[PDB]
């Protein structure tokens, strides 16, 4: 068939110029059609930024006809995105497509590549335990303050999957913070020791915080 | 322009 | 910029049932050239986009039957004659005829699911956090349907209302659940001002909220 795989930079700082790469196999870019690029925020709003067309010529989305442009390599098979001054509301995942004028329509996606923008520090989480004061026991684990994602947390160095409920990082100032539940028989607790696992292989650490009644 | 400016 | 609106922002939908979503733009999509190019994209959680239908109507490669699509000038319309789970995600309209090119906000897909209570877990701050001089109440809410829902943070009987964060997880693929997570962070030299806490969830499933407390 006709695949398409997006390349670049994770992270990139506010105020930079970074460039995606969309590499393409299974077809030629100089044949027939027009090869876009389209980026996805957060709450999943999609925006069309413009193409290349087999020609060679480009067009853009006139909210962006200044502030980005397309170029393409015929000898390697890729076209580029190249993002200029760029701030943290970029933040997005972008996408390249292959498109038909006949079909007035976008064919072919690839699987995209997550652009996050930020100025903060490669920080470490604080692990903290939550337990109850006073049938089914839930306790909690509250990681908080790193950059960047992604996270690993576990219950019980991997034993334990059946009540755990991962939430999503969300922004503090600059940094992230989830929080991990997990529900367990009171049989079980305080009886047996839980412990969150937690890891952060960008700052390189793995902390193990087990739950102490209050 | 429509269409062509979306894909010509 | 021509505006897709759909209807509706979510969808509740047993099994085996039939579901339409309808799309609505600011200005027709019929082009000169008597063609009116309106597609349709469907997209899973942490999958790439797909092509489900083009020009109105026309079917892509590996679309099953069970999709139909229709409409003229501004009004289009996406059924499914009977929904699968391969079906569960959100799905867009998209129109090329317009430049630029533009999609809608999407509309989600779920699973139709018996009504659930939250499982509502509170915890106070760790002394760990206390020693940084940092202090952060988490209210959990557990296992609830539908994802409608309205967490309330109340100290000593008043409401607060900066410094709180949520987080949503999607909807589970053991028992089509939702789950919430709501975090209250304050200074040490505020937490130790006052005594009780409580979070106080409202929902369908009662008429009255559910409070769970806890004093210091």
């Amino acid at each position: 068939d006709v695949q398409l795989q997006e390349s670049g930079p994770d992270l990139v700082k506010p105020s930079q110029s970074p460039s995606l790469t969309c590499t393409v196999t299974g077809y030629s870019i100089t044949s027939d059609y027009s090869w876009h690029w389209i980026r996805q925020f957060p709450g999943d709003k999609l925006e069309w930024m413009g193409y290349i067309h087999y020609s060679g010529s480009t067009n853009y989305n006139p909210s962006l006809k200044s502030r980005i442009s397309i170029t393409r390599d015929t000898s390697k098979n890729q076209f580029f995105l190249q993002l200029s001054s760029v701030t943290i509301e970029d933040t997005a995942t972008y996408y390249c497509a292959r498109g038909t004028i006949y079909e007035g329509s976008l064919d072919y996606w690839g699987q995209g590549t997550t652009l996050t923008v930020s100025s903060a520090k490669t920080t470490p989480p604080s692990v903290y335990p939550l337990a109850p004061g006073s049938s089914m026991v839930t306790l909690g684990c509250l990681v908080k303050g790193y950059f960047p994602e992604p996270v690993t947390v576990t219950w019980n160095s991997g034993s334990l999957s059946s009540g755990v409920h991962t939430f999503p990082a969300v922004l503090q100032s600059d940094l992230y913070t989830l929080s991990s539940s997990v529900t367990v028989p009171s049989s079980t607790w305080p009886s047996e020791t839980v412990t969150c696992n937690v890891a952060h292989p960008a700052s390189s650490t793995k902390v193990d915080k087990k739950i102490v009644p209050r | 322009c429509g269409l062509e400016c979306n894909f010509g | 910029d021509v505006v897709m609106t759909q209807t509706p922002l979510t969808l509740s939908v047993t099994i085996g049932q039939p579901a339409s979503i309808s799309c609505k733009s600011s200005q027709s999509l019929l082009y000169s050239d008597g063609k009116t190019y309106l597609n349709w994209l469907f997209q899973r959680p942490g999958q790439s986009p797909k092509r489900l239908i083009y020009l109105v109507s026309k079917l892509d490669s590996g679309v099953p039957d069970r999709f139909t699509g229709s409409g003229s000038g501004i009004d289009f319309k996406l059924k499914i004659s009977r929904v699968e789970a391969e079906d569960l995600g959100v799905y867009y309209c998209v129109q090329g005829t317009h430049f630029p090119q533009t999609f809608g906000g999407g509309t989600k897909l779920e699973i139709k699911r018996a009504d659930a209570a939250p499982t509502v877990s509170i915890f106070p701050p760790s002394s760990e956090q206390l020693t940084s001089g940092g202090a952060s109440v988490v209210c959990f809410l557990n296992n609830f349907y539908p994802k409608d829902i309205n967490v309330k943070w109340k100290i000593d009987g008043s409401e607060r209302q900066n410094g709180v964060l949520n987080s949503w997880t999607d909807q589970d693929s053991k028992d089509s659940t939702y789950s919430m997570s709501s975090t209250l962070t304050l200074t040490k030299d505020e937490y130790e001002r006052h005594n009780s806490y409580t979070c106080e969830a409202t929902h369908k499933t009662s008429t009255s909220p559910i409070v769970k407390s806890f004093n210091r």
